[PDB]
């Protein structure tokens, strides 16, 4: 059943999708029309979401941030953004004081004036992230007001939920439910101290956010529910669209990555297709999917298939070097110069030996050597890099040596030797701050280490010192 | 007292399974990257598998960034780029990982054979591969609904089964399931329940099973290890050195595979979290962690999958499995060899002047050998400033250097060694003489040890470096330290072929010639006699001669005399030490004979005078037959004149039996064998007909008209003396040569009639070639069937070595004489040589106590023995040895090179192995194989069937291809009944009474069935004859003692029978089993004690337990080793020999012997 190869488990798991009509292709790319337009109106529905975009363009002219981190551009320039953010900033000003019924209407078109903006992924990212944890900050109080009552002080959750919905803040049910003699409500007291205190950032969420907790959760409850329809499309799609990734990667096998690595690039290549395709421009989703899987494959080839990483240029120019070859080779007679290439091509020309050097690929340290024996490459490489036991006894030696001399010296003489350079002491040290220390400065030091360089100069003292030198 | 935290020297080692925090406690950093190196400048890219951060600096001391350059800052971690500047060095130690996305399964724990994750969980393997691979769904965790808990499902069922239970149902598949699984699984409880079901149902099947899994857990429990560690969570990042990037030479560089692998690995990892960040859809993660799981596997053990290819190249890379396994079979690079400094080798000549102490070593190679001692005698003197000088001066060859060569080399050893080794003797340690040429000069006596020929063999030096070694190849190594074969007592030492030429052409005696009848007054005279040309060196001769007895108590005796003796006698009689008696020379000195002499020389006079002796018999030997003036012509080899007649008439029964089957009287084939039987009679005809022409003909005359004696023809002297040649080579050379025979063996029916003297034509040569070809084939296949031999027996041996002084057992086999169907196929004296007497032993006469109790017996005790008409000595041996894990010196015997009882400590198994292998190359259903056999335990193909009990017996039911036996005990049970298949042709009678082990039928037996219906003593003396019968009659001398150490190691383990503190049927040490039993018979329980069954294991079975893992990972499949003793968490507290020379410490036996004894009672103690 399983041969194993993962190559296998993968061709025959991907080979039960069926391949999607012309048509269906058109369903499904509607289907994620509607998820992603079901989370953008979502976000405009937000109070929050409006607020956070108006400080943020207040932040934009105030030069903390710039255009480019904001918006990617509306439907459609600085002044043109000046005065549709001002447009925005409008809306916002009317709707917001008309709160005291009729407001709906307009709270309506504040979204479609904030849908006309085209937010940057990022930002996008950041406002659903900030609704979901808003939401896990709802759930938090929900389930602590939820469990001070069941779990701790014994109430039912059939009775719990009778006087939570449409309100689940003022004090209706908290102080006026506990009155009811049932046998659950005397048994609230003990933890009404800790359930009224936590009602704080409760309430505090219909004023910061600017909407009741029945809105909120309606409200990203729709959000998600687009985010899952737009998903779930989305992949049927590039699991329907699999085989092309496959045919296209068959090109690319012997570049120097393995099959697997080639079509999965491809896949990931694929999925950015679906994410940037658009079906109103009557575009072929083939073709226009063919490019971005063959842009995947051929990056990420270039990129990752060196034990040495090349840049891409560099790549590139080591392919037009073999293009000359090929054509040069045959035509010449024999192979062109090493620097007959080196003019065809438009750059210093002796870069060639350079680049010619950089791109052949590292040997394989196990490649076997003769005999057939245990006998490889790696096995012949030797360390230059440790030094000989026959110069380390003359290292050891070379100290005895000096320290011996450096006893002939006055001891004044001796420590400013022993000073001027590392000897028996961290670093070396700068003639001034050998002057510092001894407190006889400057100068003065420079000449006394000159004299005590003479006594050591003219052998007695030299000819064991000079035996060093070789 | 604190303990320690930091360094000691460390005791045993530890292995086991490794949790993802351990491997993350190795790691100093996570390598993020496939990136390698820059590209440009060549310094590490920061996280990536070669990284200045994580691992270490490029250069030494250095940072990479290239701040801080100096010595002075150490443990600086650098602002810039963090980086410890420190040695280089730590590039080469510090480890790294990776944190995988999805678990790994850790290829050796799925795919061993006993597969680990499988058996542990009672899951079949395939089932769990099919798992991992995303092929299936796996319960874990069932509850109670509707499922098993390692049950497997189907997409469609996992759908239904799911729909039916949201909850107390789970099932996952892929590695996480694996994973889920064994995290889950609860040993404990495994254990309560298999307890019970072992108790509760009786069926041989059942508890069989059952117990063999619970031990499994159990074990598993004890170890440490949590199987969740079966799956892997973080993978370690070997050290960037061990796996180095290097440059090389045009600019190329250089990298080991695993670097390919690392990267694929950390590629795969990283573009499946991308794929987890970008919510891809499941079969592509899926195809994702699969490819994870293939890089991994492919990264630790290649080839249990698919066998990835490196890149560019189509040879399979190499993993960190094959870095462990290395290659060659089982070599561990402490196995096939390693590389030695202090060393050289070359071209191997004579030397004769050389005292059997010494060797020529060549100047050079004395000079580079020794060039560090050079180096410090020169400045201790000195005559060199510095060491720079002193190099200065040894590299200028300067004329007071070689005086300092001098010095340095006099009183230090050097060890020689040849290519073959094979016993103890291969290495041998030789005071170097200093001489010009680049030939190494070897003493000649010492050849033979080597097996050196002259054509061109070559020797390798090794200069022994500290104080111990010096005196260890001194006092150990040393060639006048070793003159016995360690096999056998006999001299290894024993003269050539020249030299023997020499003795023997020295004394022998002619008819008449110089100076016959004459006297002299003593060797100094008759020497003299023979210098002047006066008298003949061979000639019967009186003079008188001054002898020694030592006969007193340790005192030399002198006695004098008129000897009949010749001229030659005489004069070799000045070389004999002391208190040998003057019969020793008075013989011809054949080969034999002149080593007996220095045997005997030994066994009298000890060690120094024999070394002079036979020092001196060399030069002698030499001097002589180079005076002698032997050679070899054309008319050397003499032809029998009625040759040609013989093979007439043995020509003319040829065409009689032709004759025959050309009427009819005779069939093809009885024609055939009368034919080859002529000419096989006519070949033995032409052969005693050259002998005796060859060896009498010398027709001399004394004072009369003729008389004849042995003659003085250089070739037969040579074949005679034992020097060199034999009767059948001779025979090739005169007579004719043999019958030939095709490849197939039929014996072709013209045999050659022309000889080598004579010419041999197209056809004879043709035939001659296969006879050739397929000689040197079996010898160079017997070489290697010898190695492997060897092999098997010190991986069986080893760590046997002497360690107690006396266990103090009566106990012992019985000696006799061999007494084979004939006359003594070998006496009782060299049976029981050397060997401790079991108990006193008797006169014909008693309470006279000739040998008492135990006592080495010397060849005086034995020839005390042989002087009174003694047959039989029970003998103490090392099979039968109380001693546990080890065998004690007064048990063993005196063998050695030297004469004295066997050290304490010296270490027996192996030299006992080397024994029985170096001779291997010299044997021929009979032959090594049957060695092979022997020592493997091997069932033969057509064996008989022994009386499994005493009693008469009878034959019973029918004929279904077995017929029933029915043995009849005479007061015990019946029951015991045999079913042996009656095609075969009985022996035992349906009517008579048939002792246990007798013959129920006829061929050989597995030794087996020796062990158990006969007993130990009747196994090990069943084995040790049988071989020793295979050795023999090759010629081969080898001590009955090594066979019975291989026997002992054979018969460690055996099975119990009986309980009460450990399981029933196991296969275990009779060492642990008895020390356990001699314990339990006292204290304890009063008497719980267990009864075992002895066991024999073949020489390659028994070699599977090793206690050591380290040892084992060495000679058997390393793959496995290391996982099966991983998974047990089994400690190695080495204590043997392999494991010490693995990890590179001193010997538990020999001179470190002290060290590890000392050592061994400082642990586990105060
Ligand atoms: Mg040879
Ligand atoms: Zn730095
Ligand atoms: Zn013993």
């Amino acid at each position: 059943g399983r041969t194993t190869d993962p190559v296998r488990m993968y061709m025959r798991e991907m080979g039960t999708v069926e391949l999607l009509t012309r048509e269906g292709e058109i369903d499904i790319a509607k289907r994620i029309e509607d998820g992603i337009n079901q989370v953008q109106c979502s976000v405009a529905e937000y109070p929050e979401a409006i607020t956070y975009l108006l400080e943020q363009y207040d932040r934009v002219e105030a030069e903390e941030a710039r255009l480019s981190d904001l918006i990617t551009g509306f439907v459609d320039d600085p002044e043109l953004a000046r005065e549709k953010f001002a447009e925005l900033r409008a809306q916002y000003v009317v709707t917001r004081d008309t709160i005291k019924a009729t407001a709906q209407e307009e709270i309506l078109k504040l979204s479609e004036v904030f849908k006309q903006f085209r937010l940057v992924p990022k930002q996008f990212d950041y406002l659903v992230n900030s609704m979901r944890v808003m939401m896990d900050r709802v759930r938090t109080q929900e389930r602590l007001i939820m469990k001070l009552c069941v779990e701790q002080c014994k109430m039912p959750k059939k009775n719990f939920i009778t006087l939570f919905t449409g309100n689940e803040t003022s004090d209706t049910w908290f102080n006026a439910a506990i009155a009811m003699n049932k046998p659950w409500s005397e048994k609230l007291h003990d933890v009404s101290e800790e359930v009224h205190r936590a009602l704080q950032k409760l309430q505090q969420i219909e004023e910061e956010t600017g909407l009741t907790i029945e809105q909120v959760k309606d409200i990203n409850r729709r959000m998600s529910i687009g985010e899952a329809k737009a998903r779930r499309a989305k992949k049927e799609m590039v699991e329907a669209n699999l085989r092309l990734v496959i045919s296209i990667a068959k090109k690319y096998t012997n570049r120097g990555l393995q099959f697997l690595d080639l079509i999965q690039e491809g896949n990931i290549g694929l999925m950015k297709a679906v994410d940037k395709f658009e079906y109103r421009r009557g575009y072929k989703f083939s073709t226009y999917a063919t490019w971005w899987i063959r842009q995947a494959i051929t990056r990420s080839i270039a990129d990752q298939a060196r034990t040495i990483r090349i840049p891409v240029h560099m790549i590139e120019t080591i392919n037009k070097l073999n293009r000359i070859s090929r054509q040069m080779l045959q035509e010449m007679g024999r192979e062109p110069t090493p620097e007959e290439l080196a003019e065809r091509m438009l750059m210093p020309e002796d870069k060639i030996r350079k680049v010619l050097k950089i791109a052949k690929e590292p040997i394989s340290m196990e490649t076997p050597i003769g005999d057939d024996e245990d006998s490889h490459l790696g096995d012949f490489i030797e360390d230059t890099t440790l030094e000989l036991p026959l110069d380390s006894a003359t290292t050891e030696s070379l100290r005895a040596a000096t320290h011996d001399v450096l006893a002939g010296l006055t001891a004044r003489e001796a420590k400013v030797l022993r000073m001027r350079f590392g000897i028996d002491m961290n670093t070396d040290y700068t003639l001034e701050e050998v002057g510092k220390q001894f407190d006889v400065t400057r100068e003065r030091i420079r000449q006394i280490e000159a004299k005590a360089l003479r006594k050591l100069r003219h052998p007695s003292r030299s000819e064991v010192l000079r035996s060093f030198l070789d | 007292l604190k303990a320690q935290t930091k360094t000691e020297e460390f005791d045993a080692i530890k292995i086991a399974l490794a949790s993802p925090d351990m491997i993350r406690s190795w790691s100093f950093g996570e390598v993020k990257k496939p990136e390698t190196i820059n590209y440009r400048t060549f310094k590490p890219e920061r996280d990536g598998l070669f990284c200045a951060r994580i691992f270490g600096p490029v250069k030494d001391y250095e940072c990479l960034c290239g701040k801080y350059k100096r010595l002075k800052h150490r443990g600086v971690i650098c602002e810039k780029c963090g980086v410890e500047v420190t040695q280089t060095k730590v590039r080469r130690e510090r480890m790294g990982h990776i944190e995988l996305a999805s678990p790994t399964a850790h290829i050796w724990f799925l795919k061993s054979l006993p597969s680990r994750i499988g058996l542990l969980l009672d899951m079949p393997l395939r089932d769990i591969e099919r798992v991992l691979y995303f092929e299936s769904y796996v319960v874990i965790e069932g509850g109670m609904t509707n499922l098993e808990r390692q049950q497997i499902l189907t997409e469609e069922q996992y759908l239904d089964a799911l729909e039916e239970f949201g909850d107390e149902f789970d099932a996952k598949m892929g590695a996480e399931a694996i994973q889920a699984l064994l995290k889950s699984m609860d040993l404990e409880q495994e254990c309560e329940q298999l307890r019970e079901e072992l108790n509760e149902t009786n069926s041989e099947t059942k508890r069989k099973k059952l117990t063999k899994r619970i031990k499994l857990l159990e074990a598993f429990v004890q170890s440490g290890n949590k199987p969740e560690w079966m799956i892997l969570t973080v993978l370690p990042v070997l050290p960037p050195d061990l796996r180095p990037l290097v440059p090389l030479d045009g600019g190329r560089f250089a990298t080991s595979d695993l670097n390919d692998l690392y990267r694929r690995v950390i590629n795969r990892n990283n573009r499946l979290k991308r794929l987890l960040d970008l919510a891809a859809p499941d079969i592509i993660v899926r195809n994702e962690k699969r490819m994870l799981q293939e890089a991994v596997d492919a990264l630790l053990d290649n080839g249990r999958r698919g066998r990835a290819i490196t890149g560019s190249n189509k040879r399979p890379l190499k993993s960190l499995a094959d870095m462990i396994k290395g290659k060659q079979g089982r070599f561990r690079q402490n196995l096939l060899g390693k590389r030695v400094d202090y060393s050289g080798r070359s071209v191997i000549t004579v030397g004769p002047y050389l005292r059997l102490h010494q060797c020529g070593l060549p100047k050079k190679m004395a000079l580079e050998l020794f060039k560090p001692f050079i180096y410090g005698k020169l400045e201790l003197r000195g005559l060199a400033t510095t060491i720079k000088a002193a190099k200065k001066m040894v590299e200028r060859e300067e004329a007071v250097v070689w005086d300092i060569l001098d010095e340095v080399i006099r009183e230090h050893p050097v060890l020689l060694n040849r290519a073959p080794t094979l016993h103890r003797l291969g290495i041998q340690a030789f005071e170097p003489v200093l001489i010009e040429g680049k030939a190494i000069q070897l003493h000649p006596l010492v050849c033979a040890a080597y097996n050196a020929d002259f054509d061109g063999d070559q020797m390798a030096v090794h200069v022994p470096l500290t104080l111990e070694a010096q005196l260890e190849a001194r006092a150990l190594m040393m060639s006048t330290n070793n003159i016995l074969s360690p096999a056998n007592g006999e001299p290894i030492i024993v003269p050539s072929q020249d030299v023997v030429l020499g003795l023997y052409y020295m004394t022998r005696d002619c008819v008449n010639a110089k100076g016959e009848g004459m006297v002299l007054t003593g060797p100094k005279e008759a020497e003299r006699l023979y210098r002047s040309g006066l008298a003949s060196l061979h000639a019967r001769v009186k003079v008188r001669i001054t002898e020694y007895e030592k006969d007193a108590n340790g005192e030399l005796v002198a006695k004098t005399s008129l000897k009949d003796t010749t001229v030659g006698r005489a004069i070799l009689w000045m070389i004999v030490p002391k208190g040998l008696p003057y019969s020793i020379v008075n013989q011809a000195l054949g080969k034999k004979a002149i080593s007996k002499m220095l045997n005997t020389c030994y066994r009298i006079l000890g060690l120094k005078p024999t070394v002079i002796f036979a020092d001196q018999i060399m030069y002698t030997g030499f001097a002589y037959a180079a005076r002698s003036g032997a050679s070899v012509g054309i008319d050397d080899m003499v032809i029998p004149e009625k040759k040609h007649e013989i093979i007439s008439e043995a020509e003319a029964e040829v065409a009689e039996i032709q004759e025959q089957f050309q009427s009819g009287l005779v069939t093809a084939g009885e024609r055939y064998n009368k034919v080859i039987d002529i000419w096989a009679a006519a070949n033995d005809r032409v052969s005693k007909a050259m002998m005796d022409n060859l060896q009498t003909e010398t027709v001399i005359n004394r004072d009369g008209q003729e008389e004849k004696q042995v003659s003085f023809n250089s070739i037969y002297m040579m074949a005679d003396s034992g020097a060199r040649g034999s009767a059948a080579q001779i025979r090739q050379l005169a007579g004719m040569r043999g019958l030939m025979a095709k490849p197939d063996g039929s014996i072709i029916e013209t045999p050659i009639t022309a000889n080598f003297r004579e010419g041999l034509n197209v056809l004879q040569y043709f035939i001659s070639t296969h006879g050739a070809r397929k000689g040197l084939a079996d010898t160079a296949l017997k070489t290697a069937n010898s190695g492997y031999l060897t092999r098997r027996l010190v991986d069986v041996a080893q760590d046997l070595v002497v360690t107690e002084d006396d266990c103090g057992t009566h106990e012992g086999i019985m000696m006799t004489p061999v007494i084979e169907g004939g006359d003594v196929k070998e006496p009782l004296r060299d049976r029981v040589l050397g060997r401790v007497t079991a108990e006193d032993v008797l006169k014909p006469g008693t309470a006279d106590i000739l040998v008492p109790r135990n006592t080495l017996l010397h060849e005086q005790w034995c020839d005390l023995l042989e002087e009174n008409s003694v047959d039989a000595v029970k003998v103490r041996s090392v099979v039968s040895c109380d001693t546990d894990f080890g065998v004690c010196a007064h048990c063993y015997g005196r063998d050695l090179a030297r004469g004295h009882i066997i050290n304490k400590g010296e270490a027996i198994g192996v030299i006992a192995a080397q024994s029985i292998g170096e001779p291997g190359t010299q044997l021929t259903t009979g032959g090594l194989p049957r060695v092979a056999d022997l020592f493997e335990a091997r069932r033969p193909k057509e064996p008989a069937i022994l009386a499994e009990i005493s009693g008469i017996v009878s034959f019973g039911k029918e004929t279904k291809g077995k017929r029933r036996l029915v043995i009849t005990p005479v007061d015990g049970s019946d029951p015991y009944e045999e079913m042996i298949p009656k095609w075969r042709q009985l022996n035992v009678f349906e009517g008579e009474r048939v002792e246990r082990g007798d013959v129920i039928s006829d061929g050989p037996e597995a030794p087996h069935d020796i062990l158990r219906l006969r007993g130990v003593h009747a196994v090990t003396r069943y084995i040790v004859n049988e071989v020793q019968d295979v050795y023999r009659l090759q010629g081969v001398k080898i001590n009955d003692k090594h066979i019975e150490v291989i026997v002992r190691q054979m018969l460690r383990k055996a099975t119990i029978v009986n309980a009460g503190s450990s399981d029933f049927l196991e296969g275990e040490q009779v060492e642990y089993s008895r020390v356990k039993i001699a314990n339990r018979e006292l204290e304890a329980n009063g008497k719980v004690g267990a009864t075992y069954s002895r066991d024999l294991l073949g020489i390659t079975k028994a070699s599977l337990a090793t206690e050591s893992f380290i040892s084992a990972a060495s000679f058997q499949e390393t793959t496995r080793v290391l996982t099966e003793a991983a998974v047990a968490g089994k400690r190695d507290e080495l204590r043997g020999l392999k494991e010490n020379v693995i990890v590179g410490r001193l010997i538990p036996a020999g001179t470190g012997y002290a060290y590890h004894q000392d050592r061994m009672r400082r642990r586990a103690a105060g």
